[PDB]
């Protein structure tokens, strides 16, 4: 019973470029237990973000995560080739996850 | 709980001798009709003793404890209720204490918290009871607790014609104490001292305390 | 009814004759292996002071109890000292402490942030902190409960059934001994050469009946040259004096 | 490598009962580890079906996946049983089982591991 | 030996004590209680090794 609102839905932005998103949950506000996933399509997924404080083995430094409130911001430093996958926010101390559409990056 | 009764009427000393009191058998085991030098600790015959009373009039003052002492007490009615033995009793330090003051004797090695004029039997008027049970409130760290059964004990407070006399004696040999205890009953002499005479006797508690004492005061009431 | 593993109760016992024969014909009783003494001579022996810890635990852990194993039961609950004197008493106990709709009185401790040292009372409810961020309040994730409960039926054969365990671990003469097991009576002979033991009296010379009047505390028996002539007899109070023939 | 095996596509009929496995090559379910299972369709949001513990028995699942799903954690394979019952045609989807490595030692806030799943489709 | 070596062995069961310079070699089945525990150890009998 988890509302997520990730924006911007679309981005339509030149390879190489900087990119920011953000999401929210109509849930109770957690600041430690946010995480952010990609998943390819026809092929599995891969965490990117773990906890909004620290990275996990084999990820890039593109990614960074931030937010003093309950709306969750993801980074990239540049629009790297085959990062151009669909990115989830996922809660972890509210109730079961209920995942969002999907913000996908592509040209 | 106690009360700070104070009021001191305290009376010079008198003179008193122990004259043949505190033989006792070092081990007994059968020697018959012969005669054995034997070496230990005694009270050497003839010993000095300083006096004084109670009777309104209450004294219960200091006298520090050293290597091995005799006291001694005449009543009825085993009004006095307890006797401390330590080296501070300022409750620091663990202390025995003996009392055989209504029914039963109660041995403890404790670091009683003493108040300053303890008490056990003030009750109005002239009746009395187990009031004010412990005069001590800390208890720390102890375990040598033990309640010994009656022994021949006095019921009711007499006064005239004394028939109880109590004398305590205190062996210390670097730990090892013993406290040899006479309570003798039907003794015809009420003015003045001791009796003069010869009884043979029993140490009443041989017991390893391993620790350090040297000073008590009396507590009658 | 006896303590968790964990939570296992202390019953000190002193001042007392210790007779492990009336003790020895325990019906489910197998599990014995001692180390400081040899189970036959732990009748002639003084103890300072002894307690006695009891726990229920399963039929597969029942010898992780041993001095110097690990395990997840014998690391988090409860453990005995490598140096560990005396030996435990262990018995199947299927028909009690086993339920038909599951036993779930008993916990166990597999989540610990370090170890503990072995004869230790020490246990708190103290939540796991599995997960890297600290984790306090209710439950999320990478939390859950150091402990876990006993599930026994009574179809599960062995290495589930309950068994019934005391631990007798004590001190070895660092004190005046307070319990002692049952001494030796070999019979007595009279008018006759023997030696003897008498409460440590150790001589040689015939026993015959004497009637000299001791009295009530009076054992030994002393002569002129300071040597025994009397002695009272143990579980009597006869009194033979002794010479030779 | 740290690599998850699972079994390849079923296609399977409403009515029946289904069981899927999925191992784990180098990762162990340990007693910490606790793994999840995810339903992802032809690019649609991700529905989480329910995580279970190997070691501490703990059970939850979605209020919709309380009738129809069960995950039965094997410790000495180390592996998740996924039962399945009265499937409908909106189960024609990949299923997931991922688990984080966290074995006695340390472990973020996050799954790491991901296998291929099945792709399981219902007529 | 790392793995455990046991082939040394040694006794702690004997009905009485021995002469000095006394060999054993054999071990019988011992039987500890009064019961005769005839066969094989268990209760109240053992394997002195
Ligand atoms: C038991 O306690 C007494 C204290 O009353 C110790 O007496 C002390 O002895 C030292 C020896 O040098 C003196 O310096 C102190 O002044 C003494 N104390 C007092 C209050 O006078 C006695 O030594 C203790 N027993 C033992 C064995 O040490
Ligand atoms: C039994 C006991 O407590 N003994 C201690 C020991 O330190 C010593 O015997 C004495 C001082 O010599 O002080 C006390
Ligand atoms: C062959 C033989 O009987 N030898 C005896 C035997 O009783 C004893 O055990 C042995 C050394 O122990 O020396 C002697
Ligand atoms: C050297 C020798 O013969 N020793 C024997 C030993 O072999 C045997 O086991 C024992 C009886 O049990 O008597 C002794
Ligand atoms: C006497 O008074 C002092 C302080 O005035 C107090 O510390 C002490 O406990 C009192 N003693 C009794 C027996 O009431
Ligand atoms: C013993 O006591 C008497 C009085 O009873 C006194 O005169 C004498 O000085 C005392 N002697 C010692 C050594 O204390």
């Amino acid at each position: 019973e988890i509302v997520l609102t990730q924006s911007p839905g679309t981005l339509s932005l030149s390879p190489g470029d900087r990119a920011t998103l953000s999401c929210r949950a109509s849930q109770s506000v957690r600041i430690s237990y946010l995480a952010w996933y990609q998943q390819k399509p026809g092929q599995a997924p891969r965490l990117l973000i773990s906890g909004s404080s620290s990275r996990a083995t084999g990820i890039p430094d593109r990614f960074s995560a931030s937010g003093s409130g309950t709306d969750f911001t993801l980074t990239i430093s540049r629009l790297e080739p085959e990062d151009f996958a669909v990115y989830y926010c996922q809660q972890y101390a509210n109730s079961p996850w209920t995942f969002g559409q999907g913000t996908k990056v592509e040209v | 709980q106690c009360v700070n009764l104070t009021t001191r009427t305290q009376l010079p000393p008198a003179y008193t001798n122990s004259f043949t009191r505190g033989v006792y058998y070092p081990d007994k085991v059968f020697r018959s009709s012969v005669l054995h030098s034997t070496q230990d600790l005694f009270l050497p015959f003839f010993s000095n003793v300083t006096w004084f009373h109670v009777i309104k009039r209450f004294d219960n003052p200091v006298l520090p404890f050293n290597d091995g002492v005799y006291f001694a007490s005449i009543e009825k009615s085993n009004i006095i209720r307890g006797w401390i033995f330590g080296t501070t009793l300022d409750s620091k330090t663990q202390s025995l204490l003996i009392v055989n003051n209504a029914t039963n004797v109660v041995i403890k090695v404790c670091e009683f918290q003493f108040c300053n004029d303890p008490f056990l039997d003030h009750k109005n008027n002239k009746s009395w009871m187990e009031s004010e049970f412990r005069v001590y409130s800390s208890a720390n760290n102890c375990t040598f607790e033990y309640v010994s059964q009656p022994f021949l004990m006095d019921l009711e407070g007499k006064q005239g014609n004394f028939k109880n006399l109590r004398e305590f004696v205190f062996k210390n040999i670097d730990g090892y104490f013993k406290i040899y205890s006479k309570h003798t009953p039907i003794l015809v002499r009420e003015p003045e001292d001791l009796p003069q005479g010869f009884s043979a006797l029993e140490p009443l508690v041989d017991l390893p305390i391993g620790i350090n004492i040297t000073r008590f005061q009396t507590l009658l009431a | 009814r006896f303590a968790s593993v964990y939570a296992w109760n202390r019953k000190r016992i002193s001042n007392c004759v210790a007779d492990y024969s009336v003790l020895y014909n325990l019906a489910p009783f197998f599990t014995f292996k001692c180390y400081g003494v040899s189970p036959t001579k732990l009748n002639d022996l003084c103890f300072t002071n002894v307690y006695a810890d009891s726990f229920v635990i399963r039929g597969d852990e029942v010898r992780q109890i041993a001095p110097g194993q690990t395990g997840n039961i014998a690391d988090y609950n409860y453990k005995l000292p490598d140096d560990f004197t005396g030996c435990v008493i262990a018995w199947n106990s299927n028909k009690l402490d086993s339920k038909v709709s599951g036993n779930y009185n008993y916990l166990y401790r597999l989540f610990r942030k370090s170890n503990l040292k072995p004869f230790e009372r020490d246990i708190s409810t103290e939540i796991y902190q599995a997960g890297n961020k600290p984790c306090n309040g209710v439950a999320g994730f990478n939390c859950y409960f150091p402990l876990r409960s006993y599930s026994f039926r009574p179809t599960y054969g062995v290495g589930h059934q309950p068994y019934r365990v005391v631990v007798l671990s004590f001190e070895l003469l660092h004190a005046p001994a307070t319990v002692c097991g049952p001494k030796k009576s070999t019979n007595l002979v009279k008018n006759k050469c023997v030696n003897f033991n008498f409460n440590g009296l150790k001589g040689t010379g015939v026993l015959t009946e004497s009637n000299k009047k001791f009295l009530p505390f009076q054992q030994f028996g002393r002569d002129i040259a300071d040597t025994t002539d009397a002695v009272r007899d143990p579980q009597t109070l006869e009194i033979l004096d002794i010479t030779p023939c | 490598q740290m690599q998850l095996v699972q079994s390849g596509p079923e296609v399977k009929k409403p009515g029946t009962s289904v069981k899927v496995s999925c191992k784990a090559s180098g990762f162990t379910f340990t007693d910490v580890s606790s793994l999840q299972w995810v339903r992802q369709a032809r690019g649609q949001r991700l529905e989480w079906i329910g995580w279970t513990v190997v070691g501490t028995g703990n059970t939850n699942y979605a209020p919709r996946f309380q009738e129809r799903v069960t995950i039965t954690t094997d410790k000495s394979t180390s592996t998740a049983y996924m039962e399945l019952s009265s499937l409908r045609s909106e189960d024609t989807a990949v299923y997931y089982c991922a688990a984080p490595f966290c074995s006695e030692t340390s472990c973020s806030d996050g799954f790491d591991l991901w296998g291929q799943g099945t792709k399981v489709t219902v007529s």
